[PDB]
């Protein structure tokens, strides 16, 4: 239970790592996560209340270790990264941070709101996704490191044309 | 009817696929278009709805679509596949509004009325003392899918009840469906649920570059090149055979070089070869054997993806099957249901490596099929103009020299390469001959 | 014109509606339906504006609508009551763009140009520098409402300068109108303004479900049952009446069973009975003592409920009275106005209790009507498909059984209970006449 | 005036309630309201910037109490709140907290901005809803109750089909 | 084709325009008149694309508009200004997906097709492998804009193959855009890059009221008048002239009064005054002496402002130009690019001056132009009514008294006063007639 | 390095100023800021990924200093501002609020994350503004002003008709 100096060396942590990917700076982001890293963003259907989950098991929209977000990242590298060349616009609305003690000593269980904003081009028209994200951080040096993520959007059918976006 | 415009419009692209190969640009984005392919493609023609494994239990439903018409695809109590329209005979109420679950019943909402998953109309609210039990139950089932039908775990639907049988309309294409959905006893199994997402994009782009398209690779995935998790060789594709069907069918295949072996049938696992050699015929086995990639189409608008592909930078490819609709929203919309399937037998570790192997190259967030995305709705975006709707599209690949392969030993129109675009040209023949339609076929 | 496919299918629907008893699907989602229905119903018809109680001071002014178009309603400085389209004579600016409020004059933010609430242009400037005074102001007036009239308290327009008066319009609907809005002295009161909000649903929806239809309660109402606000009893609508009127009208009259003993006249404040037993007619007075709940719908989509109904789980019900309008937005979206009424002359407390007996179970977030809105957004999304749309709605309850009351006491055609389906199938049979109308009526 | 570790017990109270809220946790977010509670959602509409206001008199979009909030927490925990079976998905984004004291110690004047994102079943729309919270908060053993909540939204027409959520 | 209805409209407002002096109120905002303009206004008018200064190396380009086609305006590795629609001749991609930049070529992102800024098609992979070098690629260069042309600086394109010259077309009008376009040297320069925002209105609003409207000023912009930034004599346009030309094109011309000296040529600086006197015809030059404000549209949808104006209340006024394209996305929606010009030569202080003056009086963030938007989107959204669309514009400013002026020394059709409305006769005179168009002109 | 308590404070200060905003106090909002101000919306422009900025060099949607945002308040508080009379309701979330030390003692850098909601009249349709604000601000007695501001949208077409709020 509490923590305060920690509060808010996590909450900056979190507006940080926002701000490098609002950036494009993805090289540097990197850095920020954790060998083991585990980010994925599930697959959510429309269920009855009654449902226990509307969670889709065993089926993910972006499923990522280390390996697999170092290639990401490469790719947005090369000169050819269609997707995001000319890159996205974006802003990471990060809200209501909520941090716990993690299951070891030196890690946290945070939680975060994200609102993704995104525009491409000249036409007239955004996208926003909007989710839930559960981090767990490690302590590193004087700093975190991101050792996994989740994050749960408030859709099932995803409102924007690819996942191109770290989020 | 089609308005003059459009009907010429048809009617000189119908000449033009097979002389200059080339097709109407104004077939794209135009919201005519799009309100005539909605019946007369999307009225008419068989639609992928489900895979029989993503209902594997009684009282199993998904709820998927033909064009804006909601269907409910369930296995009924008693072990049948049903397709109901899922619209109340009543006032019309949605009568599951789930995506997918199981129930024994389907309840309306509004005002109660009861359906067996069979589709019977079992139960009606004061059936007594507002009907005075005049209302005869039989005549108010919930409505048909007009045709359903199942290849090899594949359920579709015709909103024609006088369409040509699955069967027939996928004709030879059976051939090669079987290759990729028939390779073991237990069978495949779509794993979870599809990816769903909005693409600003018309559904025909997806189409058009499964049915034929290894060409885009050099430069759409020249990222994925540069990775080395695409095909280094720029003449890749030419190791492979361009095949086409009656009812705008197609697909390529493509093997590795002769200085490359690879192991033999995707490099799949040993119990899973173990019966495809006997499940398959031996001119099947032999088309597979030095299989790297298999993409197609099953017009109009499912597409496939049998592929052998690392997972990241790193790692050793894996092979893996994907499904896709790319289901029609507008004339500049669309929204894909992008599918993982496995054989149901394969070990768990292949099963795991399978999974990765597909979702960071294909799907929502893949390192390929993201920057294939960005491509379709670039072209949309710019082909609403009225100017460049009076241009063509090019599909003169090949005019001049291609000449079908004498050795094939597979049905079909078959091409002994890959860079060609024979398939997309038979893939919008049919399409324009179904918009021409006045009376079906 | 009405494309041939429209057409057909309305006159089709005009026989089906009394013989069969069931309309076509096709009119509830559809954009030339929509469309044309702009102009043949709601060009031609009576629509509700506002009520006078809304506007009681000189300058006092509210802005509502014919579909898309705007007028100021308001009383102007000599106590007419006037209704002026909200454009300005010059280039058609807004000449008011607040909701409501109180002025003598509306002055068009673009070059100034000024007019009375009278509706006269008064002010042009530089009326000589620029017109050389030869602009005749009274030929640039605001343009009035073609026809506009009021029935007790009611304020209706119409578009259409031919139309039969206000009165022989509602016809023999004025006999149950004035039970709802003439049972006071000093008349009701709309309190404050109406909740206005947006619903993805067609407006036909909401309609349909005041002019008619009790049977809904027993399930889309289930979970208000369960807690004890809605009528238990699944027979609570034979102790009833359904009855409609000649221009679509139609309603139902509800009261408690034989053993259940509840307050006369909804439990209405005693000054109030006093009024209402001297206001209206002994026939009207002894239709309206066992009263529990009225409901109907004034064609085209003005509805009322007049409802007694507990404002929580714990408390005993007070009745109140809502009017609401189906706002048409497009084919597959409304905006629905929700006013709540009382006799300005009721008690506080009553008015306070009654107030909270309609907030907590109709309007925005009401348990009841939260589930209505539900409902009529899935019908409208899954009635959009081109397969749904060539099916019918069932309206056959009754169908063999109806025969009308031949003890009913008050106007229209009456049967003797109010699970029926008779109201719905008049309001569409006038809707569907009024589609097919080459020139009015 | 001032208050700090106040401010962060507040806080971290708005976010627990927006969770709840978020997760359908109806019946745990009862609890944290008050005997006499009040929640109510004005009408607004719109008028010339003379008007001293745009807040609707006499009539309300929402005005519940204590009583009238358990009704709508047990018709969603019936097999038949149809509005919300199956249930939207939706994220209180609360930033922007000011905290203020009452007109009680024991008492915090507690206002935040409220976006409220939602959507519904397996159509590609979504609902924004925009507002002001201001909220009444009372001291209650280690923790505090709502006693009173007025949501202020930036709408006159509410762009939702219906106030089925708990804003 | 027109609809009867509108094709009577159009026929009706032909004859209205020049008897009654008023247009009909259903050309503002409706879906048949948008796709009937469309074709018949932008795909035969000469519509502005960019200012030859924002592409001055080569290589530069800019991505511009004719309503929904996207072209490539460009200088090329050759020196030449090329017009290029954004379409791959082979599948429809985009070649360049940015707003603006540098490049000798455009390279597909989806096969690979490389383009030269020239517009040939240069490079296609696997030319041999996959087309058996049988591709003309001198068949498939980039589609060039059918026609373009420059006016001193000015690039306009048009889709009509066969349309007049722009220098025909542009008539009697080039005499009064010299005075603004032609003082300098080195010639005007555009600052940085324009502006871009959605306003929800119809463009004709933006050309309407540019093309001859100052009468505005007095309530549109009243606080500005308050402010001390408009002129606050209410007489302040009769000081002024009123012209037009053929082809709809149209501009006012406003100085001081008698007794208010302000310094000539606008104030522009020594330099550019000594490079006028010797770039401009002394009918020019003697015209342009005492203006302080030239407003004006080229038909359709350019607008001009050279204003004389004070960057803040506190501060005395500078000259600004600024030239706006009022770009068609709906019958209610439209983009603004606002671009802001200066002569090249300027002194740096004087370019600061300027852009400031337009800065907080003009563009998406200026006192007057932020009112200006508000009424054009207020005007529309009433204007989409179907009552509100069957009454009629007033364009009677001046009826019975306007008579041309004999002693003005410039050509076009002129009149001694600047409050008028007979350039937006002219205006919609022109959009009537190439509306009814059945064949060109 | 370092603040705290200072960030509590700048975070208030930050509510306080956005409250005032869109409460339209538009008179109060001005004794906020200093007589050296710059208030900057610049534009931008969608490029590849290589080039060095996107940001518009000499044009700007917005360059305004102490004199001008005194005509921009001084046009509000006539009878006649019509793009805000009747006045938008709007609503400014801020969050992601970065605190650094500035180029002299006594100024702060502040960066935080902006979403501008806005409707107007009765139509059913709203306008979303999404960008970063970098500020800096100067002490002033007990509080602080604001000497500069850049709002850096994350558009380049603006999807609103006019920007006649202060963001
Ligand atoms: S709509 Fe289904 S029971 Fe009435
Ligand atoms: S539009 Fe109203 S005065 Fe001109
Ligand atoms: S679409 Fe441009 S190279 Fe194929
Ligand atoms: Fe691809
Ligand atoms: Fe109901
Ligand atoms: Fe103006």
């Amino acid at each position: 239970r509490v923590s305060d100096t920690t509060v808010r060396e996590i909450t900056e942590w979190l507006y940080m790592e926002a701000e490098l990917l609002d950036a494009g700076k993805y090289r540097e982001w990197l850095a920020l996560v954790t060998e083991d890293l585990s980010y994925v963003v599930p697959i959510r259907v429309t269920r009855e209340r009654e449902a226990v989950t509307d969670v889709v098991e065993g089926m993910t929209h972006m499923d990522d270790d280390a390996d697999s977000m170092e290639m990401r990242v490469l790719r947005l590298e090369t000169e050819y990264a269609w997707a995001e060349d000319p890159p996205s616009r974006s802003r990471h609305f990060v809200t209501n941070v909520r941090v716990a003690t993690g299951d070891s000593e030196d890690e946290f269980k945070v939680t975060s709101n994200l609102l993704l904003y995104r525009t491409r081009g000249d036409v007239a028209t955004y996208d926003v996704l909007s989710g839930e994200r559960t981090d767990v951080l490690r302590r590193a040096g004087d700093s975190f490191l991101m050792a996994k993520r989740v994050v749960l959007l408030d859709q099932t059918t995803i409102m924007t044309h690819n996942l191109a976006l770290i989020m | 009817m089609l308005s003059n415009e459009l009907r010429q419009t048809l009617q000189k692209g119908l000449h033009d696929v097979n002389s200059d190969w080339t097709v109407p640009a104004a077939i794209i984005n135009d919201p005519e278009v799009h309100d005539v392919e909605r019946e007369r493609i999307f009225g008419h023609a068989w639609v992928f709805l489900a895979h029989e494994s993503e209902i594997p239990e009684r009282g199993d439903y998904v709820v998927r679509y033909i064009s804006e018409d909601q269907f409910i695809v369930c296995r009924d109590e008693g072990g049948e596949i049903r397709g109901h329209l899922n619209a109340c005979r009543h006032r019309g109420m949605q009568v599951c509004r789930a995506e997918m679950g199981n129930t024994s019943h389907f309840r309306c909402p509004y005002h109660g009325w009861t359906y067996s998953n069979t589709g019977s109309l079992v139960g009606v609210p004061a059936g007594k003392d507002a009907y005075g039990n005049q209302l005869k139950k039989s005549d108010w089932n919930l409505r048909p899918m007009p045709n359903l039908a199942s290849y090899k775990g594949l359920i579709f639907g015709s909103l024609d009840p006088h369409a040509d049988s699955l069967e027939d309309y996928l004709g030879d294409l059976k051939f090669y469906l079987d290759i990729v959905l028939d390779r073991s006893d237990a069978g495949l199994q779509v794993v979870g649920a599809p990816q769903r997402w909005v693409i600003d994009a018309n559904w025909k782009l997806g189409a058009d570059n499964f049915v034929g398209d290894a060409y885009h690779t050099m430069m759409t995935h020249r990222s994925m090149v540069e990775l080395g998790l695409a095909p280094p060789d720029p003449q890749f594709a030419l190791y492979g055979e361009h095949i086409h069907t009656g009812h705008g069918h197609g697909l390529g295949i493509i093997g590795p070089p002769p200085g490359m072996p690879l192991p033999e049938f995707m490099g799949l696992p040993e119990n899973i070869v173990e019966e495809l050699e006997r499940r398959l015929t031996p001119e099947q086995v032999e088309i597979f054997r030095p299989t790297a990639f298999i993409h197609g189409t099953v017009f109009p608008n499912l597409s496939i993806g049998n592929f052998l592909m690392g997972k990241d930078h790193l790692s050793a490819p894996t092979a893996f099957l994907t499904l896709r609709l790319w289901h029609p929203l507008g004339p500049d919309k669309m929204e894909v249901m992008s599918f993982f399937l496995v054989e149901k037998d394969a070990p768990d570790w292949f099963k795991d490596e399978s999974y990765k192997s597909y979702l960071r190259t294909f799907g929502i967030s893949g390192g390929f099929e993201q920057d294939d995305a960005e491509n379709w709705r670039s072209i949309t975006r710019v082909m609403g103009g009225q100017f460049a709707k009076t241009g063509e599209l090019n599909y003169q690949m090949g005019r001049g020299v291609l000449e079908p392969d004498p050795n094939w030993t597979g049905p079909g129109e078959a091409y002994p390469l890959d860079y060609a675009e024979a398939n997309q040209r038979n893939f919008l023949e049919y399409w324009m001959q179904l918009m021409l339609a006045e009376s079906p076929l």
